[PDB]
RNA sequence: GGCACCACCAGGAGUGGAGCCUGCGGCUUAAUUUGACUCAACACGGGGAAACUCACCAGGUCCAGACACAAUAAGGAUUGACAGAUUGAGAGCUCUUUCUUGAUUUUGUGGGUGGUGGUGCAUGGCCGUUCUUAGUUGGUGGAGUGAUUUGUCUGCUUAAUUGCGAUAACGAACGAGACCUUAACCUACUAAAUAGUGCUGCUAGCAUUUGCUGGUAUAGUCACUUCUUAGAGGGACUAUCGAUUUCAAGUCGAUGGAAGUUUGAGGCAAUAACAGGUCUGUGAUGCCCUUAGACGUUCUGGGCCGCACGCGCGCUACACUGACGGAGCCAGCGAGUAUAAGCCUUGGCCGAGAGGUCUGGGAAAUCUUGUGAAACUCCGUCGUGCUGGGGAUAGAGCAUUGUAAUUGUUGCUCUUCAACGAGGAAUUCCUAGUAAGCGCAAGUCAUCAGCUUGCGUUGAUUACGUCCCUGCCCUUUGUACACACCG
């Protein structure tokens, strides 16, 4: 992020990033024939 | 066989550290922050504290059930001497184990380093944490390398508290060029701790002055 | 040295504005006094604040004080 | 990996019931402990399984961790020549606990 | 096979639910009218090794010395087989290990 | 300006001078693998290498080259092989020799995989260093158009940017301090047959006064927690009193105290940084190299020890404040096993010793173990002598470990008995249970500790001060540097 530019849109589209999962996260805990016996059938 | 009790508390921590191992190389993909051992007659209960609990037991806990079979027969354990049971992380934001996880699958994606920072800057800040700091190193398309360090909020660094309130976690990240290392230090709230202290060693609280009443010369009141 | 230290000198003096009429020129009944109107976190520094709240007090009376 | 092929199906009905299959890392080991071969047959065996797409392997601290995948057991189905009843032991639906 | 003279041997790295452990089974030892000998303190095994820091050899030689302590207590108690152990599984901890020998 | 025994002053012990141990360079070599070169490379890579370790050298095997193909292929694709030759080898390695197994597999293509191979000047992590010095930062306000600046300072004080105080600043954060561990106190609690004691049973020796020394005691089904152990607490906060001081922060003296140097000692330890060191710690890694006559891996043997030399960390010593010979006889930190692949080993019996053998205890406050350690102390011999100081070098012999001791692993016995008669220029560490001696345990470890990490025994001289040398920090200053004087 050497740039003005992408670092600006990199904490209003990071931060957005946060927002949008705090409140997903914060919905998503709010709403909280055997095979051995083929073996030996061979009677 | 017949092990001394040195050599059984110590055999203990290193099959826990060996066990601890095996879940962050299988499980790193689901956010794998720690793993409790509890001892119990007839029985070993394993908790795991993933991110998401649906990797783990999925298509009808074939994994779990797949997973603690990879135990058994590695240990000499009887097979229902182990129980594994996966157990949500109630507070995702403020695991540094959950945060540097999450951000390694955002840098292999290819998103850029000040987008994936500033997205668990805020991510563990909105969770309640005290404060945080990130240091990422390595090397990105230029042939040095070079670390970067983004704080936030309030961190404290000497002493004890740091063993009671401070997680950390450090990961490796496999780049098509080289080793980017990661470091996500979280200092949780103390005033949240349930076990250890809960205040800093140096926080005095000062009540407040009762006073300010008045005084009457010399009555009896009786019963 | 025996230099008390700002997280000490603060506290204690904060401490004269708030309890003087309950303060003494006693450390050990200061130092009981202490554990009731502060929440100290250790011991040590329980008594470290009683410590100069005594010297303070001790001051006082012998003219006025810069801070309180 | 020149293993015969009766030793070879000891260590194919091993990794099915009981789909699972750890084996320390050492080639000169006489027995694996749980598979009746040359404890480098498991290794080499299954190294050629995890090639192939029927079984991921994962490695910890000189211990292999193979686990079956689905597509395994479609495989073990026809080459075993065995019943059309599938589902080994860790793919039973024994179901979690919650 | 009744009433015996039974030995329970108690180890862990912390003392905070050793001692909650071992003060829950003398408390139900108390209400319970058994005759009790303990909790005896044995003296604490510092587990210590000393490495050098440096992963490689270079630099001032600096050592970390990291510890390990084992604490051991053993009770004695004088009651049948059956009524001890079921006093086990009431204060039952993860921490601590129990071993019982007559 | 300031601080500092990785600086000095006053001193102590020294090192450098000798022999030897060990590391580095060099030389040599078939190879003598390699990293590190001021502090911050050189008893450092836990690096005390007979094999392994091992990366080096001289040789010999295996694929442990997965997978999609193509070729070959049952009229047999291939693997193993007795005997002899060959080989260092009872390696079917290879060669004569015909037997066995049966589509696992042989050849080519891609693709792998594995590397103590290269790159630490491509990297992660870790660690060292600047530096554990005391430094660093933002909010509001003031100055400046701004980068910035003040706050973060004349003075005093402190171990400390830590405090007093001065103040266009006010009020704060990290670091420091607080914090954590350990050592020193508790006849005040809680208990202890894996700790100790008094009594008491039973019992021994010596003088008979009823006393003094013991053994025994997991049923005396006793008493107690001071000594021992450890958990909950208490206890020191510079407390009281004298001096100085801006009467402030503080400092120096006394008294009480277990403790009055941050109570002693450590652990952690800020903002940035170095082409510092490691890809020889990693199934941590990008790239380069190699990949079947391997630079992979294994087996045999050698080397890492090799010796005209320079340098560093050390051990013995140069004698009488001592050597021997008897005798006295006191610690603490710790460790210890099973059907193994063999742990700590008492006690008994052999042996001059080293060591051997038979039993037993202990997975451990129980047994090894009171680790009856060494310096040390007493009494003797020696008598200033290269001597009975010193014990190299070497000859002959006896045991232990190990598959294997030759280039002696180590230990023991006899003999040989060398330099060294206190060390030039220089230079290191250190202020109280400290320095210096002195041993013991743990790590490496089948064997080998002149090495580290700790522990305890005996236990001082001399400051408690300074910026004179040296290093670092702050302020001011200059700058044509900013990849920042390696400019
Ligand atoms: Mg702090
Ligand atoms: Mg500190
Ligand atoms: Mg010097
Ligand atoms: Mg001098
Ligand atoms: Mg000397
Ligand atoms: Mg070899
Ligand atoms: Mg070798
Ligand atoms: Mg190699
Ligand atoms: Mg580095
Ligand atoms: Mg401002
Ligand atoms: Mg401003
Ligand atoms: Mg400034
Ligand atoms: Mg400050
Ligand atoms: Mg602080
Ligand atoms: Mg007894
Ligand atoms: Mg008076
Ligand atoms: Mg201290
Ligand atoms: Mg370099
Ligand atoms: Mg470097
Ligand atoms: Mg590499
Ligand atoms: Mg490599
Ligand atoms: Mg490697
Ligand atoms: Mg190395
Ligand atoms: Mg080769
Ligand atoms: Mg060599
Ligand atoms: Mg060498
Ligand atoms: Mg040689
Ligand atoms: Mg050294
Ligand atoms: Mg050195
Ligand atoms: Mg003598
Ligand atoms: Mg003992
Ligand atoms: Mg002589
Ligand atoms: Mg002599
Ligand atoms: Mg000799
Ligand atoms: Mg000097
Ligand atoms: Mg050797
Ligand atoms: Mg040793
Ligand atoms: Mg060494
Ligand atoms: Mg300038």
């Amino acid at each position: 992020g050497q740039s003005d530019k992408r670092e600006l849109e990199g904490e209003v589209e990071g931060t957005e990033d946060a927002e949008a999962e705090l409140e997903a996260e914060a919905e998503e805990n709010d709403e909280s024939y055997l095979a051995e016996l083929e073996l030996s059938k061979q009677e | 066989a017949i092990l001394s009790k040195k050599k059984k508390l110590v055999a203990d921590g290193v099959f826990y550290a060996e066990l601890n191992e095996f879940f962050t190389r299988e499980l790193a993909e689901q956010g794998y922050a720690g793993v409790e051992v509890r001892k119990t007659p007839s029985k070993l209960e394993v908790i795991v504290k993933a991110s998401n609990t649906q990797g783990v037991l999925g298509e009808q806990g074939r994994r779990i059930h797949e997973l603690t079979s990879l135990i058994v027969k590695r240990f000499k354990l009887s097979p229902e001497g182990i129980a594994i049971y996966a157990e949500r992380v109630e507070e995702r934001g403020l695991s540094a184990a959950v945060q540097a996880e999450a951000l390694k699958a955002k840098l292999l994606s290819g998103l850029p380093i000040r987008r994936a920072a500033y997205g668990v800057l805020r991510f563990a800040m909105g969770a309640g944490a005290k404060g945080v700091e990130v240091v990422i190193s390595g090397k990105l398309r230029a042939a040095r390398a070079k670390s970067q360090k983004y704080a936030d909020g309030f961190m404290i660094h000497s002493g004890q508290p740091t063993r009671d309130f401070i997680d950390i976690a450090i990961r490796h990240v496999l780049m098509r060029q080289g080793v980017l290392g990661i470091k996500v230090k979280i200092m949780k709230d103390p005033a949240a701790n349930r076990f250890g202290p809960r205040a800093l060693p140096d926080a005095v609280k000062i009540a407040e002055a009762k006073d300010e009443d008045e005084v009457i010369p010399a009555p009896t009141v009786k019963s | 040295g025996r230099v008390r230290t700002k997280t000490v000198k603060r506290a204690s003096k904060v401490l004269i504005e708030r309890f003087y009429p309950k303060l003494t020129l006693d450390f050990e009944t200061n130092k009981r006094l202490t554990s009731e109107i502060a929440v100290i976190q250790s011991k040590r520094l329980r008594n470290k604040i009683a410590g100069y709240t005594t010297h303070l007090m001790k001051r006082i009376q012998k003219g006025p004080v810069r801070g309180i | 990996m020149l293993i015969p092929k009766e030793d070879r199906k000891k260590i194919h009905q091993y990794l099915f019931q009981e789909g699972v299959v750890v084996a320390k890392k050492d080639f000169n080991q006489p027995k694996h402990d749980e598979i009746d071969t040359r404890n480098l047959f498991v290794i080499k065996a299954l190294q050629s399984l995890t090639s192939k797409g029927y079984v991921k392997t994962q490695f910890s601290w000189q211990y292999y961790y193979y686990t079956l995948t689905d597509e395994g057991v479609e495989f073990l189905r026809t080459e075993l020549n065995i019943p059309e009843g599938i589902l080994p032991l860790t793919r039973l639906k024994n179901a979690p606990a919650e | 096979q009744q009433i015996h003279k039974i030995r329970i041997t108690l180890t862990s790295t912390k003392v905070k639910q050793l001692e909650n452990v071992s003060a829950n089974i003398i408390r139900n030892a108390a209400q319970y009218n058994i005759v009790k000998k303990g909790p005896v303190r044995m003296p604490t095994k510092v587990l210590k090794i000393t490495t050098r820091k440096t992963p490689n050899g270079e630099g001032s030689k600096t050592w970390d010395a990291y510890e390990m302590r084992i604490h051991k207590r053993v009770i004695d108690l004088q009651a049948p087989a059956s009524t001890v152990k079921r006093i086990t599984q009431i204060t039952i901890e993860p921490g601590v290990d129990v071993e019982v020998t007559i």
